[PDB]
């Protein structure tokens, strides 16, 4: 079965989602995020002291 | 007890009457489950 | 055979898919507890049992 | 007694099935708290 949600990007906020799909008793799925990194590249272009 | 002679009893302090055929079945067919009992 | 009055049926789960996709629950009163014969007079619906 | 084969039961004069997952699992469910006796 596929599911698509958006959970926002702060962390330690309890998401829930919920799925209902036909034949089946509903779902909920909890999952936050408990940390987060966010790396750009690096060009050194020189050093100096 | 003392039911119809086409069925039994499954209780002692409670009366329930099921069909013979309802006697060790694979199931239980009543709340206590003597029908599966000692087949 | 034992005598049924009063017979409602309510669906539970309904999916038109190749398999036995769809629940029925049937609702009635009887005099006494026994073996009742099962059967639908449409070809729309195929009971299993 | 003779619950469903997910419940079971946790009494002797009572009819009260519950969900196995619910036994020993911190906290009681039934009258008679059974559910959490001999973890
Ligand atoms: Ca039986
Ligand atoms: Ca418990």
């Amino acid at each position: 079965y596929e599911h698509s949600t958006v959970m926002p990007n702060v962390v330690g906020f309890p998401y829930k989602a919920h799925i209902e799909r036909p034949g089946y008793s509903p779902l909920t799925l909890q999952m936050q995020v408990v940390e987060t990194s966010l790396e750009p590249t690096l060009n050194l272009e020189y050093i100096t002291c | 007890r003392t039911c119809r002679i086409h069925e039994i009893s499954c209780g002692a302090h409670s009366t329930q009457c099921i069909p013979v055929s309802w006697r060790c079945d694979g199931e239980n067919d009543c709340d206590s489950g003597e029908d599966e009992e000692n087949c | 055979a034992p005598t049924i009055i009063d017979l409602t049926c309510t669906v539970a789960t309904c999916t038109h898919s190749s398999d036995f996709g769809g629940v029925l629950t049937l609702t009635y009163k009887t005099d006494k507890n026994g073996d009742c014969s099962v059967h639908s007079h449409s070809n729309v619906a195929t009971l299993q049992e």
